[PDB]
RNA sequence: CUGUUGCUUAUAGACGAUGGCAUCAGAAAUCGGUGUUGUAAGCUUUAGAGUUUCUUAAUCAAUACUCUCGGGUAUUGAAUG
RNA sequence: UGUCGGCUCUUCCUAUCCAUUUCAAGCAGAAUUGAAAAAAGGUAUGAUUGUUCACCAUUUAAUAGGGAACGUGAGCUGGGUUUAGACCGUCGUGAGACAGGUUAGUUUUACCCUACCGUUUCGGUAGAUUUUCAAAGUAUUUAGAUAGUAGCACAACUCAGUACGAGAGGAACCGUUGUGUCACGCCACUGGAUUAUUCAAUUAUUUGAUCAAAUAGUGUUGAGAAUCUAACACGUGUUGAAAUAAUGGCUGAAAGCCUCUCAAGCCAGAAUUUCGUCUAGAUGAAUACUUUGUCUUUUUCUUGUUACUUUAGUACAAUUGAAAAU
RNA sequence: GUCAUCUAAUUAGUGACGCGCAUGAAUGGAUCACCGUGAUUCCCACUGUCCCUAUCUGCAAUCUAGUGAAACCACAGUCAA
RNA sequence: UAAUAACCGCAACAGGUCUCCAAGAAGCAAAAUCUUUAGUUAAAUAGAAUAACGCAGGUAAGGGAAGUCGGCAACAUAGCUCUGUAAGUUAGCAAGAAAGAGUAGCUCUGGUGAUUAUCGAAUCAGAACUUUAAAGGUUAGGGG
């Protein structure tokens, strides 16, 4: 017999199975389609989420009935200290997908990058890249490296730079760096390797990769929840109060004749540490150099992007950062893999300029009132602890 | 009858919800039956917000208005809703005024304030509205 | 914007607005003040209120 | 090399697992920032309706004045040192 | 083999209700009617009835028809039916009968295998010797056979009171702006829970009185940070390329003409298919260090692996294997 | 059943009509004030029943040390035709 | 012993089994709640973590039965004082009908007696002042 009333299915089968990831960093599964008629450039970066604030933004769009005083939007803060390029790898197109050919590495490698090749550093001999460094300048090794450079220009089609972060510039307790392969979309492979070689040991800032008012994609791992029920995992309807043996479950888990529970039936399990990619994310403020502060043309007070009392559970932001309109997948301190848009958006809202009127740096705990701690002391005046 | 678009107003008025009639057309209270333009979903009750046209009935009023189905417009509600400019506001009571499909108001007076959302959506309400909030 | 009960300077994108039937609307800074306003509490008798700090000292 | 183990370990978690650090490890207070509540205990304002008791001193007295934007709490899943 | 219906949930069929692409009308417009591709998406709220059914009042782009042991009771309910009490009507001399009506009537067990959902442990993939090399061990960066797949719909402005039509009436293409739902998230702003028995107050009992507490299995009330959360807050899925179904065409024979082809060869054309994007993912690849350099087995040490140790044994560089296309 | 009425909407309720399959007079007929953990309908108030679910506490469930059964069991255990 | 271990139920079984003596607070109350004399801290094992689904107790924005066979379950009223109370009726009732107002703390005033000024009882009424405006910690009728 057919179901009495038709309703949409609960949950999405585009994400089944729901297996939690193993590594916190989320590897981007694609890159923007290469164009050979442009200057080679990096197509991604890597930043750590710090928190969220809200900014009053003046609308520049036309033919919209939004208020003139400025709409209210939420913005995520992604602190992105400069990353150090420590090598580059070429790829070849074979009948089984991309096949890495070689990996030419720099002469000097930071201890942060060395920590990635061990599991108990404090017991290790810490001899990673020891032979590669002490024998770097030999004639045999120099000739070998020139062969690796020449091999890529002849039998490769994709170049990626093995760039890593610097844990010394963030409040995270992790010391080992995070390694990301960033593709070089641009001219021919001959000038891609030339660009790649010039970048060895040279730090790259976020402003070099992403521009202003740029729509990007974010890939990260969502917030963990552990074992969860059917109601939270799939949003099914709770049962009536009279029900025996419990209320929060799916009553019928299949018909008779198939004699097997279908993969499409909502079931309890793990919700949480899942990898998700979100597209068409706008950049509001490129916090590099002049724009590293939290001031605007309308509101000219000098204040840092970090709210009073620091970001909750994160700390104080002092490096470069990005302002991302909306929400990104993951809690504070989560590693975020930024990337240039694969399908750029041609909508009028995507090309619209961003003019910030106000940025909220008030405390994120409780019902705060003031913006800066100096102006808190100004309004409240002299307390009695300090006479 | 409505002019222009409306933004997101969290519809706080359900089916079978009694609202006052700020209009002077001999009707005191109206209980919502349906909502014009509502898109059905299984087990969901029709929802009405500020500036939403509804089909209601009069269970208290004059004989020519009682026990009949009318076409009211929600002008204020007790549900808190947020404007795009970051303003959070809510009135003291739920009220409506009887209109028709063309939008012309049946009565000629409105008691109390009228929300901006219903004022710009229906020009005839704005003219009779004392103050627009 | 200034809070109706506490008299504090309301930060942007914060607080709630209450619209009465007498065509008078008040915007508050938090539910702490709004609840006391609905109880007809006198801000001149509430010590932490900005209004109280003007009448005295 | 790897695993056990330790931080009554976390961005994780039914248990495994997973992520971080392991002597420059870690933890602890204390201090400053940041929050919550609303002015602590002691003595003073004859605050103070009034009744006592000298005799026109006192006593008792809800509540209220100064010290007091006070006192108390604050990671425990907050943030410096 | 637990015997109706309802609730919850998934999936399948097309003999399609809507949205998409088309052809025909006794199709001027608008509204319609008949038919083809197409089952990827959607298909509602209530009064009465146990009802399936039915009949009404709305809303909607539409409120289509069915299957899965007349899907679904170790998933629920027990309203109906269908034991045992009792009442009425008819029938029977009587006990008693009634697809006649009424009222009250215990709904047991998963800790087993498998299926499904998540989650660990161990084992591992054969042709390779330019030492600037090859293989094993550990760790990182990547790769993607396969499997799933996600975005839809409506409204407002302009087109435009225009085309069309005598008038009445009366659209559409591009573009722009929102809304609803589904999916994925998220804690800034607003709301909710609150044993930080946080701060404050307070009823009763006990601390000789004050302070400070305890008891009333969280005494109660007001405010209430953190954490979680919203159907109640807010972000993203406006996204590109090719080839197609129905159909309309191009050239063009058969059949000197004609014809879109029950012919060869092409084009345009869908909510379509495949790339591109997202999630899980096998054999894998690259680099770093430890090694080893003809080869193996049985023991044996370790949490475990590799190198490693002893007694052997075995071979020792030098004619094999490519036109492509038709 | 037909007519009123209750509702936006009434196989429900109430009130009427009666050749009533098959009512009817101590197999008692009609009539209810008071009473009822009796059956039915409609109003006001209130609310997580519901729109639509969120969150808190205790006890378990999870893991571990000691202790430690039972129903059931031809052999067993992946699907399509 | 006379019972949450000596009795009957297969047992150290939350079931059942006849009686005597009986403090303080508060209140109308042998009510709920707390304590004194007496008894006991063990009465089928604990520790760690603080997942889903449960059993027991809760709260909630806007709406308010739209859920459902059915207001099932929960919410709501609740003590005392004064005013006031309908149709119907067996004239007794309905009736605590329905509906409205008051209630706290501190300082006072007056009334209700015995013996010839003192002695004693809680009860009722009244007035200023103050506050977080007062039955509601527990107990405690939903109405038509």
């Amino acid at each position: 017999s057919h179901r009495k009333f038709e309703a949409p299915r609960h949950g999405s089968l585009a994400f089944h199975p729901r297996k939690r990831v193993h590594k916190v960093r989320a590897t981007v599964s694609a890159f923007p389609k290469d164009n050979a008629a442009e200057k080679p450039h990096l197509t991604g970066f890597l930043g750590f989420k710090a928190g969220m604030t809200h900014v009053i933004r003046e609308v520049k769009r036309t033919n919209t009935k939004l208020p003139k005083d400025g709409v209210l939007e939420p913005v995520t803060i992604i602190e992105t200290p400069p990353m150090v390029v420590a090598g580059f790898v070429g790829y070849k197109k074979t009948t089984t997908g991309l096949k890495p050919i070689t990996a030419v590495f720099a002469e000097h490698i930071a201890d942060e990058f060395k920590r990635r090749y061990t599991k108990k550093w404090y017991k290790n001999t810490k001899n990673q890249f020891a032979v590669h460094t002490e024998k770097y300048n030999d004639v045999k090794a120099k000739s070998k490296r020139e062969r690796q450079i020449r091999l890529i220009k002849n039998r490769c089609d994709v170049v990626r730079v093995i760039a890593h972060t610097q844990m010394a510039l963030v409040p995270l307790k992790q010391k080992k760096a995070e390694v990301m392969e960033i593709q070089i979309n641009g001219g021919s492979i001959a000038e891609k390797v030339d660009f790649a070689v010039s970048l060895l040991e040279k730090q790259i800032s976020v402003n070099s990769v992403f521009g202003t008012d740029e729509c990007i994609d974010v890939c990260s791992v969502t917030k963990g929840h552990g074992y969860n029920g059917v109601i939270k995992r799939f949003g099914v309807r709770h049962l009536p109060r009279k029900t025996h043996r419990g209320l929060r479950k799916v009553a019928c888990v299949g018909a008779w004749h198939p004699a097997r529970v279908s993969w499409t039936v909502a079931r309890a399990g793990q919700m949480g540490f899942f990898k998700r990619t979100e597209v068409n994310k706008k950049i509001y403020r490129l916090g590099c150099g002049d724009l590293k502060n939290a001031k605007t043309e309308f509101d000219i007070t000098e204040k840092g992007i970090t709210p009073m009392g620091g970001f909750p559970h994160y700390g104080v932001v002092k490096n470069d950062f990005l302002m991302i309109k909306g929400t990104v997948a993951g809690i504070r301190r989560r590693v975020i893999s930024l990337r240039k848009a694969c399908f750029p958006s041609t909508t009028r809202t995507a090309q619209e300029q961003i003019v910030l009127k106000f940025i909220d740096t008030s405390s994120k705990y409780g019902h705060s009132r003031f913006q800066t701690t100096t102006e808190k002391k100004a309004r409240m005046g002299p307390m009695k602890k300090d006479l | 009858g409505r002019q222009g678009n409306k933004f997101r107003v969290t519809c706080g008025l359900n089916n079978a919800s009694t609202v006052n009639c700020a209009d002077n057309t001999g009707a005191k209270t109206l209980t919502i039956i349906s909502v014009k333009g509502f898109h059905g979903r299984l087990n969901r009750l029709p929802r009405a917000g500020c500036g939403d046209m509804v089909v209601a009935t009069c269970k208290k009023g004059k004989p020519e208005y009682r026990k009949k189905m009318h076409t009211a417009v929600i002008i204020r509600q007790r549900r808190t809703w947020r404007r795009k400019d970051g303003v959070t506001l809510y009135f003291e009571d739920n009220a409506a005024v009887i209109v028709n499909m063309k939008g012309e108001m049946k009565g000629s007076a409105i008691t109390g304030p009228v929300s901006k959302e219903s004022a710009d959506l229906w020009p005839k309400i704005s003219s009779n509205a004392p103050t627009i909030v | 914007q200034v809070c109706a009960f506490s008299g504090f300077k309301i930060p942007v994108a914060k607080g709630r607005k209450y619209v009465r039937l007498d065509l008078k609307s008040f915007t508050f800074i938090n539910k702490k003040s709004l609840m006391q306003f609905l109880r007809k509490t006198n801000p001149r008798k509430v010590f932490w209120t900005a209004i109280y700090r003007q009448l005295n000292k």
